[PDB]
């Protein structure tokens, strides 16, 4: 029969890394028919996706079970409950810091007048971590059920990934001269902020004096202070 | 083992991505492929 995939070309999705278990932002570039294999000869599709943060990986072929609609709805603290299967942020390398986005089953919830504690069993590549202490309790995402809601085709919900700057906590509404533009503190146009090969600070091409019209075509670059 | 490094002058975006790639591929068990 004709291909009738759950996700369509150009749709914004999450795609799971089967080695380490995390879900990464991606966009569908093609949907192809998977050759049925023995013995069951089930029909299936392959999603060809491009990853927002890993463009150097090119177009990547994904099993259908490793693609779903981009996360968009946050489950607020008060709505979280033991037994929910959600997508949340955890860092197995440094559990007190921000990491990547994983499926997890909430396993415990506590609240006192001074503290809010959330624990979950986090699914990694080949195993789970039980009773992980979850830091980012206000950034727990509902896992979209197939077919429900509209496809995300524009206006994508942004998530933060990786350890956060300790000055600003990566708060998008705060400026920071440490992890963003050293002159204005602005986060915009990161593709047009140069990194000093000495001090490793960032500089908008348009905040320099004189300003630059584009990213220089050199091997290296040094800021005004390190020149 | 494959190691990606964007040529020329480094941008904030390239460095943001490098830090994520380091966590994914050097620390957490992601596997880079390339041909
Ligand atoms: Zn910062
Ligand atoms: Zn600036
Ligand atoms: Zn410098």
């Amino acid at each position: 029969g004709p291909l009738g995939s759950l996700y369509k070309v150009n749709e914004y999705v999450d795609a799971r890394d089967t080695n380490m278990g995390a879900w990464f932002e991606a966009q569908v570039v093609r949907v192809t028919r998977k050759a049925p294999s023995r013995p069951a000869l089930e029909e299936d599709v392959i999603y060809h996706v491009k990853y927002d943060d890993y463009p150097e990986n090119g177009v990547v072929q994904m099993n259908s079970r490793d693609v779903r609609a981009r996360a968009r709805t946050i489950i607020k603290w008060q709505d979280l409950e033991v037994g929910q299967v959600v997508m949340l942020n955890y860092n197995p390398d440094n559990p007190k810091e921000r990491g990547f986005w994983y499926d997890a089953e909430i396993s415990r919830k506590r609240e006192t007048r001074t503290a809010r504690e959330l624990y979950a069993n986090v699914v990694l590549g080949d195993d789970s971590l039980n009773d992980c202490r979850i830091i980012f309790v206000d950034e727990v995402f509902k896992i979209e059920r197939p077919g429900e809601g509209s496809p995300m085709v524009d206006n994508p919900m942004r998530r933060k990934s990786g350890p956060s700057c300790k000055h600003c906590k990566d708060d998008v509404n705060r400026l920071c001269r440490v992890c963003a533009c050293h002159l204005c503190g602005g986060r915009q146009d990161p593709d047009k902020q140069l990194m000093c090969d000495e001090c490793d600070m960032a500089f908008h091409i348009y905040c320099l004096d004189p300003p630059l019209s584009s990213v220089p075509s050199e091997d290296e670059w040094y800021c005004p202070e390190c020149r | 083992e494959w190691l990606y490094s964007r040529r020329g002058v480094r941008t904030l975006l390239s460095v943001q991505r490098e830090k994520m790639a380091r966590l994914r591929y050097m620390l957490l068990g992601g596997v880079r492929t390339h041909e």
